[PDB]
């Protein structure tokens, strides 16, 4: 179920 | 592979870059730009008040086709 | 072990059953990690907690060094 994310700015 | 914009507004309205989507439509609009190239970043935006339930929606059917490289821009 | 971030729809935040704030969740974090910043995270929220709060949270992770994030549906 997880989803990876990157956080981007 | 260019990124991908994917944009929610906060009457939870959906956009692939300037294209109005659907949960039904997303992932054949987004293969027009990706040529199905499954590596393409995903950037995710969203108007302050979307909510958790509507994120992991959009995050799903993203998932469920394939396309893993997403990142959450605030 | 990983470690599950919990926020609740009043905003109201936990890491494991611990609860936490802003200023207070890397303190909490990091007795859980030792340090490791290479601890997975796994994000869990009530269906109405919104963008702008996530991403609040993720930031402050972020920041920290903390950036092996899964989000739990």
């Amino acid at each position: 179920q997880p989803i990876s994310v990157t956080m981007v700015t | 592979e260019k990124p991908v914009y994917l944009s929610v507004k906060a009457d939870n309205s959906m956009f692939i870059g300037n294209d109005p989507v659907t949960d039904e439509t997303m992932i054949t609009a987004l293969n027009a730009l990706t040529e199905g190239k499954k590596d393409t970043t995903i950037f995710f935006r969203a108007d302050k008040t979307v909510d958790y339930e509507t994120l992991m929606k959009v995050m799903d059917t993203l998932h469920q086709a394939g396309y893993l490289k997403i990142g959450l821009v605030g």
